[PDB]
């Protein structure tokens, strides 16, 4: 069996129900070098998840689907067994191991659900190679029509909201926002972009570099100074990791804070998200469901000393770095999807028409 | 390879002693090379220090001049900022505003003129109407006409620019003058007391002064000949 | 086929002969009559002619309701063309479906009045913005139910339609009062609920109405008074104004800065009263989504 | 299968009592302590093409020995044994005694999708190895034999990586994780004769011409072994402490 | 969003061997909303993938595509055209030559525009040619062969630019050519250059 990953450090009392791992400790220390219990593609994907080599939600979903295609290609049904449920039973431990390496995101959850539904739908009379080819083609078509075409449609829709000489504030790193901005600049719109970043990931530098290479004028600042730049900001364009059935937007830690401060300054808020990231679940806060990153990432060298170097020596000191937070639906104006521009309260409606 | 030479050294009198011992030494690089090659005898080793949160660079040419000026305007050498007035003087006082706009006393900006960002205006300057100045440093006492465009340009004391000029990535020295409807392509230099006649587009490497040989083109109240 | 003179004359005659007729209904009837006299055989050509006639119908009476009706008509013809596929077969079916559509939309005022008159209590004080026939019908239905209430109406300064509605309401022996557009904040504390019309319902559930509606919505929200909007089904349009500046300029002007139209966010609206029923604002988008799938 | 194990062996060199056990026992024990149900072993034949006969007396689960010819090199042996190679290969050597956790190497092969992973021992003729700031990816590999007068580095290499850390005392453990297409390229070009001497430096030079990556794990406090007689005595001294836990 | 609905989609097959003699546009049943806006010319649907939908009743289609735009619908088949129609009263020669077949100077005269002599234009401008639903493929194939691009709207733009260039080369007061009916204009030009030489 795959051993259980051990929690690192002491957690906050309010977050005792969530796992908290260390980036240095990996599961593969207690696993056979030629992978036998789990597929080698899956262990590779888990290692590159835990170390942080794949970060974006769309990137994580694409990598998971490619690994699943690799697993399906090498799958061989056992005698006196049927593919439809044997493949799902085989895939379940892989999902458990991947969750152990790093908690799954909404996009990965939806992809897993879709693939399980597709596998269950495979007829018994289907012959093995045809079923495998059909599953691979279904995965490829899902990737295409749920990422690429969706992003193109969202970029086309967001072109009408972007005018000449306006200021757009973006947060963190998201491929959808960068694509929208680059395509809007290419079509002929002229504007500025303000990039807001936050510790410790500092992933706003990715979109800053992308915008600079695209030629769009850009400004850079950290999240605490956001209330300083919103007077000159015209729109706040955000990316979403998930849309919940109540309209709440789950995203990076500073998203709801930025939405609140923008509301205080009377700035419209647009959220761009693909319909495959819509979730049936609901949550009213960031406490009931979240992810705890490595606390040691919070240590920074200011001057010549690290104030949080031996933070575990102090018995009553805890470190907390959340990964996600929840924006209430009343702080969001637009949700831009491949279906069009919809109010923040129409998320369940889409969930009704997509099933 | 990621070290920028600030050209600052902490030396010992032994450095001067070695320099006077080897009377042919002329530069610091010569000293460093000759000392590092002669290590078996008179060891006299050289060490170094690396800074990460502090700024330092020497102005060696126009490229370095422009880069360091841009860094200084954008507050990269804090607290050595234009509004700090670290050389206390009545002339060089200014106020800092949004987008790194430094404005001196009695600047008297015209109507419709837009200062985009990273602009320093000296005392007594006058700007016309419908102007567009960006990423530029303008010295005190300058006079600027209407409907001009300034992009990454530097104007020193007494520069006078006529209406309709288009100036990009060029340097204008003391009391330089530009006549009506003149366009200066990037990497242009106008030295002191230089005038440029109307209806001319100087190429992308024009350096003109009142001294014939050193200047690539001898300059006078006219543009051509 | 109509030649840009028969169309406009037909529209104006339809509005004039029946002064109790909505502009959108007249536009839809004009488009249906144009479809009756086409003398062409192509679905693509018919769609092109209809969508081109939309602009010349919107040149006069540039209200949002006309554009919403035109978009609804285009969606209707596209829906019919999906099902049949022979222009010759589809033509009669579109004609009959348009006849039934006109008959259905002719009863929207009565449906809204019947559904909404139960929200007015005895001794209540209604606050209204300008002249709208839907609110007039709602109040007539309320009077027919023997309820007793008072009404305040603003004068609507750019064109004094508030006085017109005050006259039309005194004609029904309803005690009404006329107040200035600047007196709304003074009057909101006396009124129990606010009923206003709508020139169009935008995607998010907000409304597009006469210039003075946003102030009344904000004041009602501040005083925590219910804000009810009555609007017909054919006024739904796929537009999302981010703010006041974002609404298209073709609806602001032409009947130093005098816009004729403003936008009210769905967060300031309590309930929508349509012939589809009593809805939350969030319902509207749902309907406006189901039409385009 | 993720990996295929290949052991190099070309009294003979593989048979050398180290703590009463032969030299070839230790790499095989290391392989079979971490998975590796089967292993391919190349048998030396210069002395006699019959060493597999007494190789077959080992207690390991599965052994696949194959005689060889009179003379043959490491890359030549690999191109001899190609027909039974199907996936990424893990090339070892008979003269290697160590206690390193093998995952510390193959993780660099897994996480970064490397084209080559290798192991080196920290200090304790020369070989100049330049690695990046992180100390995982190696950017430069050279020997003074073909280094004429001075160590030469391309400008673009320092442009991409402006900090290179150089080591000289590193010991090559000849533990290599290789992609299949590396073997295929070796097949298209018979010029290469030895892996460590020609193949790996070629791959390092080809990093900076879709792209190939090379990583090395430098172990600092552990054991290593080699062919030398003094190294043999050191291995005999250290095996008594090492064999206690194994 | 109703502007993006289509009834028939034009699939384009470009032949590298003979881009002028071969390569064709075939219309297939596509009853769904498209990803881009749609223009309608002579019952033919052009997906505005490279251009943008335009509004207004200005003449001189040159000023529609000079802004990167294209009208929603225009031409004789449109009851309410947005090009301010003009007649190009010279198609009598086209009608006369329609009965002529392919079989010296007239050869190079018919060489334009495709670079190879052809009598397809006279069949286009023939009186016994109703511009119905059955002719969309042929007219669009002619347009596609005329231009050099994979986008049909760019083919329209290039076609009109070629017509204007030839009109100014022959000196026909280019104001009299606004692209109201491209095929009438090109038929007039071909017949006129036949008469001239």
């Amino acid at each position: 069996q795959v051993p259980t990953r051990k929690d690192y450090g002491s957690k906050v009392s309010l977050f005792s129900h969530l796992p908290q791992y260390s980036r240095q400790n990996s599961l593969t220390q207690f696993m056979s070098i030629p992978s036998s219990v789990i597929h080698p593609a899956m262990v590779r994907l888990g290692l590159q998840y835990s170390q942080g080599l794949v970060s974006g939600s769309n990137a994580r979903c694409i990598a998971l689907l490619r690994a699943l295609q690799q697993v399906i290609q090498d799958y061989t049904t056992p005698p006196n067994e049927e593919l439809s449920r044997d493949l799902v039973n085989k895939l379940k431990p892989y999902m458990s191991f991947l969750t152990q390496c790093r908690p799954l995101s909404a996009s990965m959850h939806n992809a897993i659900k879709f693939l399980n539904k597709e596998i269950t739908s495979v007829g018994s009379s289907k012959r093995e190679e045809e079923a495998k080819s059909e599953l691979r083609a279904a995965i490829d078509r899902y990737v295409q029509e749920k990422i690429v075409l969706a992003a193109q449609a969202i970029s086309r829709f967001a072109y009408q909201k972007i005018s000449n000489g306006d200021v757009i504030l973006v947060y963190g790193c998201s491929s959808l926002v960068s694509r929208i901005l680059q395509e809007a600049w290419t079509e002929g719109r002229r504007f500025r972009v303000v990039v807001v970043d936050s510790r410790p990931w500092l992933e706003g530098r990715h979109t800053l570099r992308s915008l600079v290479h695209a030629g769009v004028p850009a400004s850079y600042l950290l999240i605490p100074a956001a209330s300083y730049v919103l007077p000159e900001v015209s729109k706040v364009l955000l990316g979403a990791h998930a849309l919940l059935a109540n309209g709440s937007v789950m995203s990076r830690v500073g998203t709801a804070q930025l939405a609140l401060v923008a509301r205080a300054h009377n700035v419209p808020v647009l959220v761009c998200c693909e319909t495959y990231k819509f979730c049936e679940r609901v949550q009213t806060d960031a406490f009931v469901s979240n992810e705890l990153d490595d606390p040691d990432d919070l240590q920074c060298k200011r001057g010549e000393h690290v104030a949080l170097a031996n933070w575990q020596n102090h018995a009553s000191l805890r470190l907390l770095n959340l990964v996600y937070d929840v924006t209430p639906p009343e702080l969001v104006d637009l949700v831009i999807t491949e279906l069009g521009m919809i109010p923040c309260s129409s998320v369940p409606v889409v969930l009704r028409v997509k099933s | 390879y990621d070290l920028l030479d600030c050209h600052i050294s902490i030396c010992s009198p032994q450095v001067a002693q070695l320099f006077t011992d080897n009377f042919d030494y002329q530069t610091r690089d010569d000293f460093v090379r000759g000392l590092l090659v002669n290590e078996e005898i008179l060891g006299n080793q050289i060490h170094m220090h690396v800074t990460a949160k502090e700024y330092g660079a020497r102005v060696s040419n126009l490229h370095m001049y422009s880069a360091v000026c841009a860094d200084v305007i954008r507050r990269w050498v804090y607290p050595l900022t234009p509004e700090a007035n670290f050389t206390d003087s009545t002339t060089q006082s200014c106020t800092h505003s949004r987008h790194n706009i430094y404005r001196g006393p009695e600047v008297s900006l015209g109507h419709g003129s837009i200062l985009e960002e990273n602009v320093l205006l000296g005392s007594g300057t006058v700007i016309g109407s419908n102007c567009f100045i960006t990423n530029s440093v303008i010295g005190p006492g300058c006079h600027i006409g209407d409907n001009v465009v300034l992009d990454q340009t530097y104007l020193w004391q007494g520069v006078r620019v006529a209406a309709g000029a288009q100036i990009h990535q060029s340097l204008l020295c003391d009391n330089a003058e530009v006549k009506e409807r003149v366009t200066l392509k990037p990497r242009s230099v106008l030295t002191s007391q230089v005038v440029v006649g109307p209806n001319i587009t100087l190429p992308e490497g024009s350096v003109i002064s009142l001294h014939p040989p050193d200047a690539e083109e001898d300059e006078d109240d006219g543009e051509f000949s | 086929p109509m030649d840009d003179k028969e169309l406009i004359e037909y529209f104006k005659s339809q509005m004039k002969e029946d002064p109790d007729m909505a502009s959108a209904v007249a536009a839809i009837r004009t488009l249906l009559e144009f479809l009756k006299r086409d003398k062409g055989e192509t679905i693509q050509g018919l769609r092109a002619n209809l969508t081109s006639a939309i602009e010349t119908l919107c040149g006069v009476d540039s209200s949002v309701a006309v554009s919403s009706g035109g978009e609804l008509f285009l969606r209707f013809i596209s829906l019919a063309s999906l099902e049949y596929s022979d222009y010759s077969k589809c033509k009669k079916i579109m004609i009959e479906r348009g006849e039934l559509f006109l008959r259905r939309i002719s009863l929207s005022r009565n449906k809204i009045a019947d559904l909404c008159h139960t929200f007015i209590k005895d001794g209540a004080t209604i606050l209204t913005h300008a002249y709208s026939r839907v609110v007039l019908r709602v109040l007539e239905a309320a009077v027919a139910a023997k309820k007793r209430f008072s009404v305040y109406v603003t004068e609507s300064q750019p064109d004094l339609s508030g006085k017109k509605m005050a006259k039309a309401l005194c004609h029904l022996n309803v005690p009404v009062t006329v107040v200035l557009d600047a007196a709304v904040g003074y009057i909101m504390e006396k009124a129990d609920l606010v009923i206003v019309g709508a020139e169009g319902v935008v995607e998010n559930g907000g409304i597009i109405n006469k210039i003075g509606t946003n102030q009344m919505a904000v004041c009602a929200k501040a005083q925590n008074k219910p804000f009810y909007v009555v609007a017909e089904s054919f006024k739904f349009v796929r537009l999302f104004p981010l703010n006041q500046q974002d609404v298209p300029d073709k609806f602001k002007y032409k009947a130093e800065e005098h816009p004729w139209v403003d936008y009210t966010a769905p967060s300031l609206i309590t309930l929508l009263f349509t012939d589809l029923g009593v809805l939350t604002p969030s319902a509207v988008s749902d309907e406006l989504i189901k039409l385009y799938l | 299968m993720e990996f295929q194990a290949v052991v190099m062996a070309v009294i003979p060199k593989p048979l050398l009592p180290v703590g009463n056990k032969p030299l070839i026992w230790y790499p095989l024990n290391l392989l079979e302590r971490v998975g590796f149900e089967e292993v391919i072993v190349v048998t030396t034949r210069d002395v006699q093409k019959a060493l597999c006969a007494e190789f077959k007396m080992k207690m390991k689960p599965d052994i696949v020995c194959i005689p060889d010819d009179a003379d043959m090199g490491t890359a030549d042996s690999l191109r001899y044994i190609y027909p039974k190679l199907k996936t990424d290969v893990l090339v070892l050597s008979c003269d290697l005694i160590t206690d390193v956790a093998l995952h510390e190497v193959v993780d660099l092969f897994r996480a970064y999708d490397a084209s080559l992973a290798m192991l080196m021992r920290k200090g304790q003729q020369r070989d100049f190895i330049g690695v990046d700031s992180t100390g995982k990816r190696l950017l430069f590999m050279a020997n003074e034999a073909d280094l004429d007068e001075e160590l030469v580095i391309k400008g673009s290499i320092l442009q991409k990586h402006p900090r290179i850390r150089f080591h000289t005392g590193l010991v090559d453990a000849h533990l290599y994780c290789l992609k299949k297409y590396i073997v295929d390229f070796l097949m298209e070009n018979g010029s290469i004769t030895s892996i460590r001497s020609e193949l790996i430096p070629y791959l390092v030079r080809k990093q900076f011409s879709k792209s190939l990556d090379i990583y090395s794990f430098i172990k600092e406090a552990n054991t290593l072994n080699l062919a030398p007689y003094d190294a043999c005595w050191n291995a005999c001294r250290g095996d008594r402490w090492e064999d206690l836990s194994r | 969003m109703n502007s993006q609905y289509m009834f028939d989609y034009p699939a384009i097959n470009i032949d590298v061997r003979c881009h002028r003699l071969l390569s064709s546009v075939s219309y297939v049943a596509y009853n769904k909303f498209h990803t881009h806006d749609v223009s309608t010319y002579e019952h033919c649907e052009i997906p505005l993938e490279k251009l943008r939908l335009g509004f207004g009743r200005r003449n001189s289609l040159a000023d529609f595509y000079s802004l990167g735009e294209l009208p929603a619908s225009w031409g004789p088949a449109c009851y309410f055209s947005s090009v301010k129609p003009m007649m190009y009263t010279f198609q009598g020669m086209a009608s006369d030559l329609s009965r002529f077949d392919l079989t010296p100077n007239v050869l190079k005269a018919l060489s334009w525009p495709l670079g190879i002599p052809d009598c397809e234009i006279f069949s286009i401008c023939s009186d016994r040619f109703v511009r119905g639903l059955q002719t969309r493929d042929q007219l669009m194939s002619y347009i596609l062969r005329m231009g050099d691009s994979h986008s049909l709207d760019e083919c329209i733009v290039q076609a009109h630019k070629k017509i204007l260039q030839e009109a100014r080369r022959l000196g026909l007061s280019d104001e009299h050519y606004n692209g109201y009916d491209l095929f009438r204009e090109i038929g007039s030009l071909v017949c006129l250059r036949l008469i001239n030489a």
